[PDB]
């Protein structure tokens, strides 16, 4: 059947994907030994979409781990779920990227990409029907950014008809964690906009806001943010694994959600989100999930969507629900807030319903929005990048890896053109 | 005696097929394993279900159906469900990637890979029949696999057989509710390619069924279950004339003979009555005239539209159960007397009637109360011209900016196809506007 | 340095196809 | 009454012989020790298997077979298997070095050492028969021992007896799958030397059997076991006309009388139907017409080729079990009516039919579901000319550089033999091209 | 039945064959006493192909040990399995070769070859049906090279119709172990190309690469490399001992694999190969064995086969398998990589399947490839040999044994002609 | 100093053997 090759790259890649595989193994009843010990047939009905079965009731997650320094991989291998992963797919270098995109893309990635692609081909030839590739990585991180751009280019050349999905951690609007993050982000998007099919933008700052505000958490960790991101990832591909009243694979989402080839970035969201104490005072209904999804404070992206308009909206629900209820809620949303949707797209909302709810919830819903408001992210990145580039800030660190001024110039020009395209598609024109 | 092949294409096709075959097995008393609890006659007799179920082995009835989809999940759900041991394993054909709501995929790229296998299975099933009369195709316009593969299969079947009737039950895109962003393009392309190759396509609407459930059945959470059950009731009421002896029998050809005035206008609207919950069943006396009058109320149309905005060109009244022909005569006379319902002047004889003795059967655990008589009505009216104009307007709005167009173009869908489809839809609107003008 | 791809779309003059008036005389 | 000697040469010969004799012992109710669990008649009667099993001692049936191979491993596997106490010890002849897929070895160097012993055993077996009619030779073209020793034995038997029929069941080299690099040379040399000395050689293909198993039997891992079982079913259906009384009996001479239009074109293709798994057996009604129609589907040919690319010269329909002759008549008329199947113009009467009462028997632990009727079909068509051309092209590609040629030349195979064989194969292709032209 | 006379010569001969006889005695249930203590009838069904039975349930391996110094033979005799070998067949000299091919071929071999050939005739006359001779030896080693060339010439004259198979350890591309290895190798091949039927090229460096890379071994020994070579040797002749769905003796391999009389060198391979930890995460299927066999990193020869093309491919499988599966995998291999096969040979792959798997495995497969890429080995040998010969490097050590310059000249000319023949057969010509 | 053994191979003119046209007149 359809199979997904999950590629992990960078620190975000490794950590987020470790939490992701924890969640996925929990959903399918796979204990840390790889042996199936679940309680339902649907867990094994579509176990092959993310797992390879080695005879002996052991299942191996079809994942590839990529990094340039073995520290994060050692931490992953020694932690929980270390022995389920077949050790063939721990492909790492020795130098590290040093947060330099130029380094990770032209020297260290250039040295390691042959082994990584051989592993990719090994995992792809063993598949029954390769559906798409999922990449978890950060943009500010040099390893993540560079290795991901290189791998995406090479794999797009290798399989031009497969789905290339990426979950990227984007720069924060206030608190940056890397000095050279703007250049890495610019040079990364300069290739992501060309080779990827769709990219989900995750900001750590929005996750912190959700954690302190909604969940009432006082000591949130990167692991809990990874838990939220992993819940989103599991909600995205719930139709590839369990039946439902209305299913939607990855290609259906790509078709319904990308109106024009370059405007493929999406803002993910999740519902329901409650603190532990407040769980006893709020009922779980479809209107509740709908109101939590279409809320500015519940957007995991670093932008208030009320500043622009939406082009496409995807809402995948989980758990037993009424389709009439969901459709009426979507009608109410589109009617009451019609000014937030582009006039040239009638029927802005795409829906899907899976019959299997997440662990511990009666019902949930995953939000995916394509809003012109995301132009704020790209405009801020362009402004910061231009201000830094005028003074040649840290430019020698990248020119020493083989880059010239023309590559930065072309990246910045393409970024300005992308921002201008998003601004162009805010005109009603009718 | 007579035979009909039921083809289920896409998600909605397979789900409605599950519901329909459940209802048929209930009506004919066929156990989920193809056996009969009263298996006293094997391999013939009447036993009138020989049309839908072939006789194999000794006491096993096999439905004459073909389930086609490019995404294997729903067919696997059928393969592990209650009726997994009922259907022949060679009747379930699956691809490995659905069309992603892209008509171009299901019509050109992916449909061409299994269309030959589907046609070979259809030919193998038809060669076992002796009085094959019609083909039933269940699909939704919005669904890419449904839409594209249905267009392809309709062309291929029209070429291969030609003189066999081709009836479609299809879910019209709801005026407000939508499930896919690219429903306009898929719908317009499918209609353009399907128009001249279909004898009669019956329209239904999920939003209208939502309203009907809430108002009549008093159900607040009617998921696809109640929708599929109502659609199955309508389909069974349509096929009961073949399956059971009636006071006035109606074959399948009479439908397109009576409902299609012009070769390009063959979209009748389905209705159903009575639809009452079990709670108000004991406060109601369901006479023939009352059901006949309720059939023409705009609140009971299976397609969200206002029949008062247009005129009727043909109306077929199919009665079932305890039905007296004199009461039907008087009720039709009263309906014609009602001045609020307008018919085209060039059709002075606008009714066709059929009465079957078999009363409707309620599915255990169902929603509708058991009734001694029911009426399925199929009417061809010019009111759907407004829905066609709405779809064309949405298509124009999306196509003026070439929205989603690269997705179809990449699959080989040349751009001129959209212009051709748009002009053909405008011509269909012109046809409806012209036939609705008296002289 | 981009411009939105807006086209002037029109179904200019479309005639009916069913000869509903062919025998009006 | 009538008698037939079964000769098994080479690896495939001995394995197919094991399968065939298992099936015969199952059909006639003969225990693995030659005894009968219902041993009520000894040394005669009908008891129609007197053709294949000689009567010795008191209650022991001995198969009339001769197993020949130059490599003792497979014959020893027979000598220690289930039927080691069934076969006469003098029926198992072994060399001490197989031909290494070298036709020259098995034809000249090694075959000349045991050909005399094999012929002496064959003469001893034939002298015990009174109505000896035919010889069955099982071999593969690619296998050196099979190929070379079969060519030698065919020449020797054609010289010794002359007027006894000589039927061959042989595994044609698959178009894509191969097991030996030098299959082209062995195949071409064997065909060149065997052509004028064989009455009828039936073609089968392991790749076609792979496809048939996967599609019809729903088996993912069908090793040589399922291949041998299907081949044994075909052989048993061919010999059932002799072994059991039928409504229309067919001897062995009628096959070459009806299937061989010209002395050089005697390569009919074997097919078999129905071939269904036990899971879909209860969702299927296997009528006579359905099996007859499925016999002519290109997906059920035991040889990988497209029968639609050529024309049929002769087709033999052998029915078994619950078969009504009127249904066979109507099915043959329908097949002739089908315009997609083309026959040569100079053969207006292109069918030969035979109906036997004995239904097919399923081997316990087998793959095919039990059926009340089955049809074995043997058709001589010009479609195999493309396979002959492919083999000739491969031979030319390998021979233009004299690849592997020294291996054959060293064994005494003079080089001009390859040129003679190539010209003769070109002449066979010319024969097929000429007989396929209407006038 | 068919019998194989195993001749051991040199240090490679003695060690590799000691490990080989260990493996063979394990497969047939022969304990270090020679008494049969197995558990299956097939162990004794074809026990006579490598063993002579001396009444008393004792079986003697039909092996001949040859060396020029008794040290290695003392080490073999005193080690495991010392008492099973009948002491009649320990035929050794006293001087040693000193890695000089000229010495071992013209003086010490000339003195010892009479005794060695008398032992060979004794073992051959006792056979029921002599099938072929298997020789284990090295090329760089003077004893191995010289004694093997002399014995092969003499035995080829003695039995011109038997199969002459040799398993030769070839020089490594980077790390040579002998100063005079190139001359020994050149003078050895100058006779091997004339008298042998087929030669399997084993490089110790490729074995080291496989050990560190695939098996994840940190301290590999010559004995473990011998274990790999012995697994290959046992896989080669599994059809001479156990039944199967499709068998193939040594002459069948020689016919199917040698297209032209001089191009008889082959590259062996083996599958499956896994580290101990990775065994729990990978299933054993025919596609897995097929992908491991047709892999450049799994070739035990010192050459990347992707530089040339294959002429013949032999793939002998062990264990219960589906023939349809193997045939489909071979079709996929030939179709996807058609550019690596010569156009003048359709149906490049020969197959065989034995029903008895190796000890501890569900299934395995032995690879034998005849690739034009092996011309790299012979070209490097010719270049190094020419460079050394231009300066008469170590030439006196060989001229003192009776050799003249003409013998070296003829050897080098024949080597150049063999390289030129391999290059000639890379032309598609069609 | 070697050359590949390539031969110019052709089945030049091969006639059929079955007299399928002998009675065409
Ligand atoms: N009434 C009713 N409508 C359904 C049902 N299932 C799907 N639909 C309708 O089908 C439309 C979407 O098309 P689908 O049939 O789901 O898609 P498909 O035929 O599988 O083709 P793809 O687009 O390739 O998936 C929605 O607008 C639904 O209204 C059902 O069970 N009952
Ligand atoms: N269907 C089927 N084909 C077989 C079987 N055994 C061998 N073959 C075919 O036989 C061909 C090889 O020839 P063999 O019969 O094995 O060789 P041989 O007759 O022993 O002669 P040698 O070449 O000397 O070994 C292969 O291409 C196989 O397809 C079998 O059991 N069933
Ligand atoms: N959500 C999340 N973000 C992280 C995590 N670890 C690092 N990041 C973000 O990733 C960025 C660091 O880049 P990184 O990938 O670690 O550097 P690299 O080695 O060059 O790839 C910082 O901006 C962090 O905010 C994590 O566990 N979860
Ligand atoms: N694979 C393997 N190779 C060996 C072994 N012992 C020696 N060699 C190789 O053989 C070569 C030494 O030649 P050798 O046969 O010992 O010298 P000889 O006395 O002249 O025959 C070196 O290149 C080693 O790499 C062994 O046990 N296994
Ligand atoms: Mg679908
Ligand atoms: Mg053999």
């Amino acid at each position: 059947m359809r199979e997904i090759v999950h590629i992990q790259a960078g620190q975000c890649g490794n950590q987020i994907g470790a939490k992701f595989w924890e969640v996925i193994s929990d959903e399918h009843g796979i204990d840390p030994t790889g042996s199936y010990h679940g309680d339902s047939d649907l867990q094994l009905e579509r176990i092959n979409v993310y797992y390879n079965e080695a005879a002996g009731n052991k299942y191996v997650p079809r994942a590839i781990l990529v990094d340039l320094e073995p520290g994060t991989m050692d931490s992953v291998r020694s932690g929980p779920f270390g022995q389920i992963f077949r050790p063939d797919n721990f492909v790492f270098g020795q130098s590290g990227a040093g947060n330099n995109w130029a380094k990770g893309h032209y020297t260290e990635g250039a040295e390691l990409v042959d082994s990584v692609l051989d592993v990719v081909r090994k995992e792809s030839e063993s598949c029954d029907c390769l559906q798409g590739f999922q990449l978890t990585h950060s943009l500010g991180g040099g390893t993540g950014s560079g290795m991901g751009t290189l791998l995406i280019s090479k794999i797009r050349e290798e399989y031009p008809d497969r789905i290339m999905n990426t979950f990227s951690v984007v720069p924060s609007p206030k608190v940056s964690d890397t000095v050279v993050e703007p250049y890495n982000a610019t040079l990364s998007v300069h290739q992501l906009v060309e080779n990827t099919d769709e990219t989900y933008c995750i900001d750590n700052e929005a996750l912190y806001d959700i954690c302190f505000r909604t969940l009432k958490l006082t000591t949130p960790t990167y692991g809990d943010l990874n838990h939220l991101v992993s819940a989103t990832m599991s909600g995205v591909t719930t139709c590839l694994r369990f039946p439902g009243q209305l299913n939607a694979d990855l290609r259906k989402l790509a078709v319904n959600m990308v109106p024009f080839p370059r405007l493929h970035f999406f803002m993910p969201g999740f519902a329901p989100l409650t603190s532990r104490g407040s769980q006893q005072y709020r009922a779980l209904t479809v209107p509740e999930l709908t109101q939590q999804m279409f809320d500015a404070k519940n957007m995991m992206a670093a932008c208030d969507p009320r500043h622009g308009r939406y082009l496409t909206v995807a809402a995948v629900f989980r758990g037993r629900m009424s389709m009439k209820e969901v459709d009426e809620q979507m009608l109410n949303v589109q009617n009451k807030n019609s000014s937030y949707f582009v006039e040239w797209i009638p029927n802005n909302v795409k829906t899907a319903v899976c019959d299997i709810p997440p662990r511990g919830l009666k019902m949930s819903a995953t939000f995916i929005g394509n809003s012109t408001a995301i132009q704020e992210l790209f405009k801020r990145i362009s402004e910061q990048f231009t201000a830094m580039f005028r003074r040649k800030a840290f430019l020698h660190w990248y020119t020493g890896e083989g880059m010239d001024e023309m590559e930065f110039t072309e990246a910045e020009s393409n970024m300005n053109d992308l921002v201008s395209e998003y601004q162009q598609y805010q005109d009603a024109t009718a | 005696m007579r035979e009909c092949i039921s083809i289920h294409v896409g998600q909605a096709g397979v789900q409605i097929g599950n519901a329909c075959w459940e209802l048929y097995c209930l009506e004919h008393g066929i156990q989920p394993d193809g056996q009969m609890p009263s298996d006293k006659t094997i391999g013939g007799g009447d036993d009138s279900f020989n049309t839908f179920f072939s006789e194999t082995g000794a006491g096993k009835h096999v439905p004459r159906a073909v389930f086609v989809d490019l995404e294997p999940t729903v067919i696997d759900e059928v393969r592990t469900g209650t009726y997994r041991q009922l259907f022949h394993p060679e009747q379930l054909i699956t691809g490995k990637e659905d069309a992603a709501n892209n008509y171009a995929r299901g019509h050109y790229t992916i449909g061409k890979e299994i269309i030959d296998l589907v046609l070979d299975r259809i030919r193998k099933l038809a060669d076992q029949c002796t009085g094959l009369q019609g083909f039933l195709v269940f699909h939704s316009f919005g669904g890419g696999t449904g839409s594209g593969f249905t267009s392809l299969l309709m062309e291929r079947l029209s070429v291969d057989y030609g003189k066999k009737s081709k009836l479609e039950f299809s879910i019209y895109p709801a005026p407000q509710v939508s499930t896919a962003v690219v429903e306009p393009y898929n719908s317009i392309l499918t209609t353009h390619t399907t128009l001249e190759h279909s004898d009669c396509a019956f329209m239904v609407d999920n939003e209208a069924i939502y309203d009907i459930c809430r108002r009549n059945l008093d159900i607040e959470r009617p998921t696809y279950t109640n929708l599929n059950r109502l659609i199955s009731q309508i389909v069974s009421s349509i096929t009961a004339s073949l399956r059971f002896d009636g006071a006035l029998n109606v074959d399948l050809t009479e439908f397109q003979t009576n409902l299609v005035p012009y070769p390009r206008i063959h979209f009748p609207l389905a209705t159903y009555a009575p639809v009452i919950s079990a709670e108000k069943a004991y406060h109601e006396q369901l006479s023939v005239a009352e059901i006949t009058n309720a059939c023409f109320e705009p609140a009971n149309q299976m397609v969200k539209c206002d029949p008062r905005h247009g005129k009727y060109m043909a109306c077929c009244l199919l009665y079932r159960g305890d039905v007296v022909p004199k009461d039907v005569n008087a009720a039709i006379a009263t309906i014609k007397t009602k001045r609020s319902i307008q018919f085209v002047d060039w059709c002075p004889t606008g009714f066709k009637v059929g009465i079957n003795y078999q009363p409707p059967t309620v599915v255990p655990g169902g929603d509708l109360a058991k009734v001694q008589r029911a009426v399925c009505m199929l009417s061809n009216t010019t009111a759907i011209a407004e829905a066609w104009a709405r779809l064309d307007h949405k298509f124009d709005l999306m196509y003026a900016k070439r929205a989603f167009v690269h997705w179809y173009v990449g699959e080989g869908m040349e751009e001129g196809e959209f212009s051709e489809a748009r002009e053909d839809m405008a011509a269909l609107e012109k046809d409806y506007e012209e036939v609705g003008v008296d002289s | 340095k981009v411009q939105i791809i807006n086209k002037k779309l029109d179904l200019s003059n479309v005639q009916s196809k069913c000869g509903s008036k062919d025998n009006i005389k």
